[PDB]
């Protein structure tokens, strides 16, 4: 009944992730979806008491119980999980970016894009590939006319100016969607971006008026 | 205030319609609705003399609620 | 650096196309939270293009990758990033709002605004509209002329000026007018108790309505009125 006996009696359980661990899960699912915000309060109390041990163990039993006591989704389960891939975000390993993007990615708001595009954009260092993946994946899927500009300005960032063209041209093929802007355009843009290769880079005399045609 | 002055009628209306039309308001003790004799037909106006002034001045609040035929009715006081 | 990407602009919409129509089928959000159009104050009506508003970002941002070249009523629309009032109704069609500021004679004239006193002007016409001169109304249960009743008992130097209509002296009630020109011929006849501060156009689509004899060419109608409180 009053889920406050669960709260309680989760945080008098001694040892280490057992009883909180299967008798909170238990209790937390066999309950109603109502003090789960007090239940993420003690996940961050015994998050934070627990970080002194490993890293894997306390991560995956807050996120478990924060994932289980949120039923299928919420509007503060992907804030949840944002919140702990903002904590994993310096990790060393692609798993915890991995599973969070994953545990993010349940539903679709607004909230995890911020989440998952500078993931790219921190793994993007040092290879092109997350970037070239991430971002074709998430330019080609979903909807978002600004999702293909964010990620054609992060590509743009580096040393190689194909996923630049190549979002530019994406959003070039305009089909269904000629004016993907309103006041807004990706063509002048990218037409700048040809304006910028126009630069003192190549002297051949070539491709200046293949790009100013 | 014992008399009004009533502009805006159709000559179907005459004299009687105004007996009973402001009488429904109160009683028009006397009545005047020319009758033009040279072409026999109205022009649509009126005056009105009342039993004492009260009737009259609750007649220029009220008053101005008749519309004939379709159409609006002046009265002011005189 | 801003986050006003939720009011989205629609062009080459037709005479016909209005907030209306883009609520229930615009470019991104317009239908929802609110949205913006060129209305006049007795024309009332939409050029092509306007403003709608979205709930959140995201949803517009969606609606102009979508609307964006659309086709809307036969045509192809573009989509991309961007004191006391009365209502008036001319024939079918509504013309806009008069706004006016107007001390028992204005309270008289607010609670009549309001109906707070269980009767009022809403609903009522201008029943007699005198091009160059005034459009009088406050004959709402009436459609005459001094027509009405006050909140107390039954009883001039440019346009868009308020004052009383009467049947001599210490007759107000309800009926009032709106000067069209300077009638001082009235003053110390009738007392002016307030001003047009907006919708002076509105009161011009009042008096085009009108006639020498003072006969409306449409009905005009009070279509909602109230106070700024």
């Amino acid at each position: 009944f009053s889920v406050k006996c669960w709260l309680r009696y989760i945080e008098f359980k001694q040892g280490a992730p057992k009883p909180r661990l299967n008798q909170l899960y238990e209790r937390a699912l066999k309950l109603l979806p109502c003090s789960y915000k007090l239940w993420y309060r003690y996940l961050k109390a015994r998050r934070a008491q627990v970080k002194h041990r490993c890293v894997t163990d306390p991560a995956y039993e807050d996120v478990n119980n924060c994932h289980e006591r949120a039923f299928v989704f919420m509007h503060k389960m992907p804030r949840l999980w944002l919140d702990y891939c903002q904590f994993l975000m310096d990790q060393g390993r692609v798993t915890h970016t991995r599973r969070t993007f994953d545990r993010a990615l349940r539903a679709l708001p607004i909230t995890q894009h911020s989440r998952i595009w500078p993931l790219y954009l921190r793994f993007l260092r040092s290879h092109p590939l997350p970037e070239t993946a991430v971002r074709g994946y998430r330019r080609f899927l979903k909807l978002s006319p600004e999702s293909a500009e964010e990620y054609i300005e992060y590509l743009k960032s580096s040393d190689r100016l194909d996923e630049a063209a190549q979002r530019l041209a994406t959003v070039v093929n305009d089909e269904r969607f000629v004016s993907k802007a309103g006041k807004s355009n990706y063509q002048l843009w990218h037409e700048l971006c040809d304006l910028i290769s126009q630069n003192p880079d190549k002297v051949q005399s070539l491709n200046v008026d293949a790009i100013i045609r | 205030d014992a008399t009004v002055y009533v502009g805006g009628l159709d000559e179907k209306v005459s004299e009687p319609l105004l007996w009973e039309l402001f009488l429904q308001a109160g009683p028009v003790v006397n009545t005047h609705m020319p009758k033009d004799r040279v072409t026999g037909q109205h022009q649509g106006y009126g005056f009105v003399e009342f039993l004492s002034e009260e009737d009259a001045d609750y007649a220029i609040k009220i008053m101005n609620m008749i519309k004939l035929y379709g159409k609006p009715i002046r009265v002011n006081k005189a | 650096m801003a986050t006003t990407k939720r009011v989205l602009y629609v062009g080459g919409l037709a005479e016909e196309v209005d907030d209306k129509v883009l609520h229930a089928a615009f470019i991104p959000f317009g239908d929802i939270t609110d949205i913006q159009i060129p209305l006049d104050y007795e024309t009332e009506k939409h050029r092509g293009f306007a403003f709608v508003e979205f709930e959140l970002a995201e949803d517009a941002a969606a609606a102009i990758d979508n609307m964006n070249e659309s086709e809307l009523f036969g045509r192809t629309i573009r989509v991309n990033l961007a004191q006391v009032y009365m209502d008036i109704k001319i024939g079918n069609k509504p013309a806009g709002r008069i706004q006016m500021l107007l001390p028992m004679t204005a309270e008289n004239f607010r609670c009549l605004c309001t109906h707070e006193k269980g009767f009022g002007f809403k609903g009522s016409s201008f029943h007699r509209i005198i091009p160059q001169f005034m459009c009088q109304g406050g004959d709402f249960t009436n459609h005459n002329g001094t027509g009405g009743k006050s909140i107390y008992g039954k009883k001039h130097t440019g346009p868009g000026l308020l004052s009383m209509a009467n049947s001599g002296p210490n007759t107000n009630g309800s009926q009032f007018f709106l000067t069209c020109d300077k009638t001082d011929w009235l003053d110390g006849k009738h007392v002016v108790f307030g001003e047009v501060t907006e919708g002076l156009d509105v009161l011009r689509q009042i008096e085009a309505q009108g006639s020498k004899d003072g006969k409306p060419k449409q009905k005009v109608i009070i279509a909602d009125c109230g106070e700024y409180v």
